[PDB]
RNA sequence: CGGAAGGGAUAACCGCUGAAAGCAUCUAAGCGGGAAGCCCGCCCCAAGAUGAGGCCUCCCACGGCGUCAAGCCGGUAAGGAC
RNA sequence: GGGGAGGUUUGGCACCUCGAUGUCGGCUCGUCGCAUCCUGGGGCUGAAGAAGGUCCCAAGGGUUGGGCUGUUCGCCCAUUAA
RNA sequence: CCGAGCGCGGGAACAACCGAGACCGCCAGCUAAGGCCCCCAAGUCUGGGCUAAGUGGUAAAGGAUGUGGCGCCGCGAAGACAGCCUCACUGGUCGAGUGGCGCCGCGCCGAAAAUGA
């Protein structure tokens, strides 16, 4: 299972042959196995990666050790990739044959406490013809004496994005080992400057 | 005026599953777990031995049961109750079908819990060896 | 029961033969005396539940004699203009009106041959295998009901 | 960009072998196939899973009291907070 | 002609509520039932095929926009896998 | 009988169903109903049957080679019942049982609902 960490850079549209594409770029990075997981000692398999680095200020910690242990430039941020297995030094985007197809996880943009109406895209009242103070409101919420208590997981105005989300089998349109870049269609989540992380898809 | 026992120490014992009747067995795990055996017995305490299965991933289990016979769960959100047969119960996790039978069986009180927790079952053979391994059938 | 190569077990009789060897599973609960040449199968008591047991283990056994000795094996008929039998090495393959002819390779044990377009000869040492084998081609294309095309076996039409 | 593909167990139903019942029978022992449904699979939450899990790395003595045991009080360590 | 199931209709009874349990239709939000409208799997057919008919299995999801009327319903227009 | 015994034991919970009419006290005994595998006091008691449906754990007309028990009536070693195209039947042959009805006990189908069992 192929993977590796990366910023959502930006998006913007090129050229295969003649026809227009969306493209968003994902800074892939340099990724520097730091450790590996194992049924030996740790019950599944899975390569703990690294990105960007990180100059020794915070570093004080105790990740100077964990760092050490296997020799590598601190890093500031580091996920598993579960389950890829590559080999003892450093993935990059060489992993990803353009034409192959991704999976990219990211967080949501957050639209702290959101109305039912932009949550959940309820209808709300009417804006004319009566009520007036109802025209986003999301109606009834029950029955009446039975059950006589509203239901669990009622869709309700709360927190909306900000969440790991993960959009699917998008194509790897193009990469770029030069300056570390890689182009997919366009349709990843988060903000840009965002942490993501592609990787293969499920299809076949 | 009568007696009160003071602490005593608990008696860890060791039940060989395999072959056994499920509720049979649970009944009698169970009356060890409280005291009820012993005679100075105290319903307010905790003084059951500190039984311990293995095996028991091959508990015996007349009729049908297994295909028909079907434990059953309820998250709290609609449709929420799933059910699940004796079959599949065993073909993961079965530890949890005698374990089901014995909590069943306990006193639903804030001691009820306190002692099924004194009940150690695994799919074994073999456990944690600390002391004593009492057989017993 | 001659060629006979029988061993009782705590509750599986086992032939053996020239053709090869097969567990035959016989509840415990019955009598498999093994004579000098000629095994026999005792039921204890006249109840209802013994009755089917016996008769069916006596047969069960007699199956796997006449198997590892002689062996089964079924006749298949190929049937309709288009529709033909063909081997392949070992895999039976045949056209029969889909867009794709069908591909069916043998499962252990078994092994059918082809003596022309319209025959196919399934044998096997276990019954069982052949019977259900017989019929999982017979399935690739039933019988049609209101002609007299795909698969048979020797029983005459429907029509 | 998604509904899947795929694996498993099945419903109606389709069978194999096969007695009770010398025949027959998909069934009573046993075996095969079979649904947008079931269990997985996909995505998300998740160890207050008080049954509070795991792995990697970092820090480590007591300084005066409690004669018993559970503790108390000042400065620290990794590190954390303001 | 005979026996039932259901508790959606029309009724019977007057047991809670008269120091108050707001009544129809619409909207919003739905969730459950299956005796299934569609899609899925099947048996039979007076099933050539295509399409139907009838019964069986099967809630997973789905189940349109308007004209008239307060209407529910119904009729009608244009569609629909429905 | 409740009302006035919504005081006590049983019936899961339940005025009037089963037991029984609470003067007070007791860390004594005996029984009632109902129970004696665990939750929960008391037999996983003894002897003999039946049931394979979770019946039991609560439905009908009606239907069926479910399963035990009982009875009568037809064929047969003068060879009978199945299948060997066969049923009848002789040589065939397993050859000794077989076919029809009726009565009883327990079960089966008939048997679809709305928040989670
Ligand atoms: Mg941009
Ligand atoms: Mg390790
Ligand atoms: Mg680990
Ligand atoms: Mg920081
Ligand atoms: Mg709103
Ligand atoms: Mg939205
Ligand atoms: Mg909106
Ligand atoms: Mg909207
Ligand atoms: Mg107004
Ligand atoms: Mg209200
Ligand atoms: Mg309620
Ligand atoms: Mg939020
Ligand atoms: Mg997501
Ligand atoms: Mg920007
Ligand atoms: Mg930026
Ligand atoms: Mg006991
Ligand atoms: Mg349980
Ligand atoms: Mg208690
Ligand atoms: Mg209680
Ligand atoms: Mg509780
Ligand atoms: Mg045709
Ligand atoms: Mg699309
Ligand atoms: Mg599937
Ligand atoms: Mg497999
Ligand atoms: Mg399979
Ligand atoms: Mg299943
Ligand atoms: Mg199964
Ligand atoms: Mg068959
Ligand atoms: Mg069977
Ligand atoms: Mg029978
Ligand atoms: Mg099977
Ligand atoms: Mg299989
Ligand atoms: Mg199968
Ligand atoms: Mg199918
Ligand atoms: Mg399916
Ligand atoms: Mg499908
Ligand atoms: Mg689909
Ligand atoms: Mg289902
Ligand atoms: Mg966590
Ligand atoms: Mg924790
Ligand atoms: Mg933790
Ligand atoms: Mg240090
Ligand atoms: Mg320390
Ligand atoms: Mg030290
Ligand atoms: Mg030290
Ligand atoms: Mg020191
Ligand atoms: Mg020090
Ligand atoms: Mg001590
Ligand atoms: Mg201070
Ligand atoms: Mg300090
Ligand atoms: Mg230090
Ligand atoms: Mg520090
Ligand atoms: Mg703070
Ligand atoms: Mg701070
Ligand atoms: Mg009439
Ligand atoms: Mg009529
Ligand atoms: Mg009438
Ligand atoms: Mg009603
Ligand atoms: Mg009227
Ligand atoms: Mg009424
Ligand atoms: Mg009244
Ligand atoms: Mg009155
Ligand atoms: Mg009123
Ligand atoms: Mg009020
Ligand atoms: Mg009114
Ligand atoms: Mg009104
Ligand atoms: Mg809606
Ligand atoms: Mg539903
Ligand atoms: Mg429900
Ligand atoms: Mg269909
Ligand atoms: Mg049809
Ligand atoms: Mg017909
Ligand atoms: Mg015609
Ligand atoms: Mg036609
Ligand atoms: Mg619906
Ligand atoms: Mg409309
Ligand atoms: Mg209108
Ligand atoms: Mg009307
Ligand atoms: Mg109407
Ligand atoms: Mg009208
Ligand atoms: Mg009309
Ligand atoms: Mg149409
Ligand atoms: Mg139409
Ligand atoms: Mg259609
Ligand atoms: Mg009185
Ligand atoms: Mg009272
Ligand atoms: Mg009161
Ligand atoms: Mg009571
Ligand atoms: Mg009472
Ligand atoms: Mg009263
Ligand atoms: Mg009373
Ligand atoms: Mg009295
Ligand atoms: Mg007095
Ligand atoms: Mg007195
Ligand atoms: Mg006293
Ligand atoms: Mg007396
Ligand atoms: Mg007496
Ligand atoms: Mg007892
Ligand atoms: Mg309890
Ligand atoms: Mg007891
Ligand atoms: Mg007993
Ligand atoms: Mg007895
Ligand atoms: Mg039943
Ligand atoms: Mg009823
Ligand atoms: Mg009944
Ligand atoms: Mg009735
Ligand atoms: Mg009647
Ligand atoms: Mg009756
Ligand atoms: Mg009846
Ligand atoms: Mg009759
Ligand atoms: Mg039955
Ligand atoms: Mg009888
Ligand atoms: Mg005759
Ligand atoms: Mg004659
Ligand atoms: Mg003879
Ligand atoms: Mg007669
Ligand atoms: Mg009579
Ligand atoms: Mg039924
Ligand atoms: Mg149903
Ligand atoms: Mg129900």
């Amino acid at each position: 299972m192929k993977g590796i960490l990366g910023v959502k850079v930006g998006m913007t549209r090129i050229f295969r042959d003649d026809r227009a594409v969306p493209v968003t770029v994902i800074l892939a990075g340099p990724c520097p196995v730091v450790q590996r997981r194992t049924p030996e000692k740790d019950g599944y398999t899975a390569v703990q990666l690294g990105f960007l680095p990180q100059n020794p200020k915070r570093v004080n910690r105790p990740l100077k050790g964990h760092f050490a242990k296997a020799g590598v430039e601190p890093v500031r941020i580091l996920r598993e990739i579960r389950d890829f297995n590559p080999e003892g030094d450093t993935v990059t985007v060489e992993i990803f044959k353009p034409g192959e197809r991704v999976d990219v996880t990211g967080t949501s943009k957050g639209r702290g406490f959101a109305g039912v109406m932009k949550r959940w895209n309820f209808a709300g009242g009417p804006d004319s013809h009566g009520a007036h103070k109802i025209h986003r409101h999301p109606g009834s919420i029950g029955n009446r004496k039975t059950p006589g208590r509203v239901y669990k997981g009622k869709k309700m105005a709360g927190h909306y994005g900000a969440e790991r989300v993960t959009v699917m089998n998008l194509e790897v349109v193009d990469v770029i080992p030069e300056e570390n870049l890689l182009l997919v269609k366009g349709a990843v989540p988060g903000p840009n400057g965002g942490l993501v992380i592609v990787r293969e898809t499920k299809k076949a | 005026k009568t007696y009160v026992p003071k602490q005593v120490e608990p008696r860890w014992v060791l039940i060989d599953a395999e072959g056994k009747t499920l509720g049979r067995l649970a009944t009698k795990i169970a009356t060890l777990l409280r005291g009820k055996h012993r005679p100075d017995w105290t319903p307010n305490v905790a003084m059951g031995d500190f039984v311990v299965v293995v095996n028991a991933d091959k508990i015996r289990v007349t009729g049908k049961k297994l295909e028909q016979k079907i434990y059953t769960r309820y998250s709290g959100y609609p449709g929420g109750l799933k059910k699940i047969p004796l079959e599949k119960m065993l073909a993961t996790h079965p530890e949890r079908v005698l374990e089901h039978a014995v909590k069943g069986m306990l006193p639903k009180g804030p001691l009820g819990r306190r002692l099924f927790k004194r009940l150690k079952v695994y799919a074994g053979p073999d456990h944690p060896h600390q002391a004593q391994r009492p057989e017993k059938l | 029961p001659k060629g006979v190569s029988v061993e009782v077990a705590p509750g599986r009789v086992k032939v053996k033969g020239p053709k090869g060897e097969l567990e035959v599973p016989v509840s415990p609960e019955m009598r498999v005396v093994v004579e000098e040449g000629v095994v026999r199968v005792e039921r204890p008591s006249d109840e209802r539940r013994h009755k089917s047991l016996h008769g069916l283990t006596r047969t069960l056994i007699a199956n796997a004699v006449k198997g590892v000795s002689e062996g089964y094996s079924k006749e298949l008929l190929i049937k309709g203009i288009g529709y033909r039998a063909r081997l392949v090495g070992r895999a039976l393959e045949l056209t029969v009106g889909f867009s794709h002819p069908v591909v069916v390779e043998p499962p252990e044990g078994i092994t059918f041959e082809v003596p022309e377009p319209t025959r196919v000869r399934v044998s096997g040492i276990d019954k069982q295998k052949v019977g259900q084998v017989a019929a999982n081609i017979r399935a690739i294309r039933k019988p049609s009901a209101y002609h007299e095309k795909g698969i048979y076996y020797a029983g005459e039409p429907v029509r």
